[PDB]
């Protein structure tokens, strides 16, 4: 999964 | 030795909250995210929510929300999900695992199994179960009326594995009841010990039975 | 709100044979990095949730090169070749592109084997039990395959079948058969009022069955 904590 | 360590089991009233623990061991706690997936009993993996150590993020999926809350514990490299108001509808089994950014769910914790009810824990009451020659003996372990799943049952503290067959458990009246096979050669019973451990991590209750003729 | 339907539900394949998962997504998982985040997960009967494929095509390590992954914008299919009985568990199609995160319904491996016919073992009560003024007699059908199989009590020779439990194991993790206990439960009074209990299989493997029996006299 890309991870709720990295697109910012 | 990465590792992901949850508590065994928890009985929670219906209507109350629990708090499901899953610490983190061999690795930088704050490199990965610890996600919670409840899993169903026959199948059905569920995505409930995530934490982030490094950004401090919460996300949860619609199903249950005004009702979890994700949380860590850097300090002591630990991370927390609090579930309110539980009814039935949240029993199952839930699982912990992390995931490095655009990573993937490669390690998963031992799971916690959730049971909502009324019912008060019992510890179960285990049962040995003796009876041809030219043979190997088949023997049992009878676990009756506890509550709530799960249990684990071994041979010899785990030194007997193979021939061993562990029957799902059968509800009835609020009650659990399951049975333990296992087959040795003829040669070694009575001759060496065999010993059927139980344990309910509900009860907290751990109970050996030597199986005698 | 990503939906991902899994096809079929069960799949039955050979010892050495060659599945084919199909797993469909409502929407393209194709994410705002240009990658696709699509993954495989099997959980074994008992055990927690493993990793065998991420990124649609690429396998994790230690996972074998008999498991192949591919997929193309919402069609995704896993792919197991010469199965083993070590494959046996429900895999799962995940997809981590979208939150929330969603997971396919699940695919169950039944693999076929060769016929084995059940091994039979009864129990009497235990000391311990008749004690406290229960008596349940515990009968063991082990290892047999297919998985249909009737079990028949007689006391004293004469059908009895209230007070019956059946469960039956998951398949064998090891030799792909399947096992599955009875449980005859009586009080102590009923069940010290009668002498000869009597258990009795058929299944698939023979015409006449397979009986186990004691007396309680002896």
């Amino acid at each position: 999964a890309v991870g709720i904590g990295a697109v910012f | 030795q990465v590792q992901l360590l949850q508590s065994g089991a928890e009985l929670v009233r219906p209507g109350a909250s629990v708090t499901l623990s899953c610490k983190a061991s061999g690795y930088a706690f704050s490199d990965y995210e610890i996600h919670w997936v409840k899993q169903t009993p026959v199948r059905g993996l569920d995505w409930i929510g995530a934490f982030d150590p490094k950004s401090g993020a919460s996300a949860s999926n619609q199903k249950v929300k005004g009702r979890a809350i994700l949380t860590a514990d850097k300090s002591s490299s630990t991370a927390y999900m609090e579930l309110r108001s539980l009814t039935s509808e949240d029993s199952a089994v839930y699982y912990c695992t992390r995931l490095r950014y655009f990573g993937y769910f490669d390690v998963w914790g031992t799971g916690t199994t959730v049971t909502v009810s009324s019912a008060s824990t019992t510890p179960p009451s285990v049962y040995p179960l003796a009876p041809q020659t030219n043979s190997m003996v088949t023997l049992g372990c009878l676990v009756k009326g506890y509550f709530p799943e799960p249990v684990t049952v071994t041979w010899n503290s785990g030194s007997l594995s193979s021939g061993v067959h562990t029957f799902p458990a059968v509800l009835q009246s609020d009650l659990y009841t399951l049975s333990s096979s296992v087959t040795v050669p003829s040669s070694t019973w009575p001759s060496e010990t065999v010993t059927c451990n139980v344990a309910h991590p509900a009860s907290s209750t751990k109970v050996d039975k030597k199986i005698v003729p | 709100d990503v939906l991902m339907t899994q096809t079929p539900l069960s799949l039955p394949v050979s010892l050495g044979g060659q599945a084919s998962i199909s797993c469909r997504s409502s929407q393209s998982v194709v994410y705002s990095d240009g990658d696709t985040y699509l993954e495989w997960y099997l959980q074994k009967p008992g055990q927690k949730p493993k990793l065998l494929i991420y990124k649609v095509s690429r396998r994790f390590s230690g996972v074998p090169d008999r498991f192949s992954g591919s997929g193309s914008g919402t069609d995704f299919t896993l792919k197991i070749s010469r199965v083993e009985t070590e494959d046996l568990g429900v895999y799962y199609c995940f997809q981590g592109s979208h939150v929330p995160y969603t997971f396919g319904g699940g695919t169950k491996l039944e693999i076929k084997r060769t016929d084995a016919a059940p091994t039979v073992s009864i129990f009497p009560p235990s000391s311990e039990q008749l004690t406290s003024g229960g008596a349940s007699v515990v009968c063991f059908l082990n290892n047999f395959y297919p998985k249909d199989i009737n079990v028949k009590w007689k006391i004293d020779g004469s059908e009895r079948q209230n007070g019956v439990l059946n469960s039956w194991t998951d398949q064998d993790s090891k030799d792909s058969t399947y096992s599955m206990s009875s449980t005859l439960t009586l009080t102590k009074d009923e069940y010290e009022r009668h002498n000869s209990y009597t258990c009795e299989a058929t299944h698939k493997t023979s015409t006449s069955p397979i009986v186990k029996s004691f007396n309680r006299n002896e």
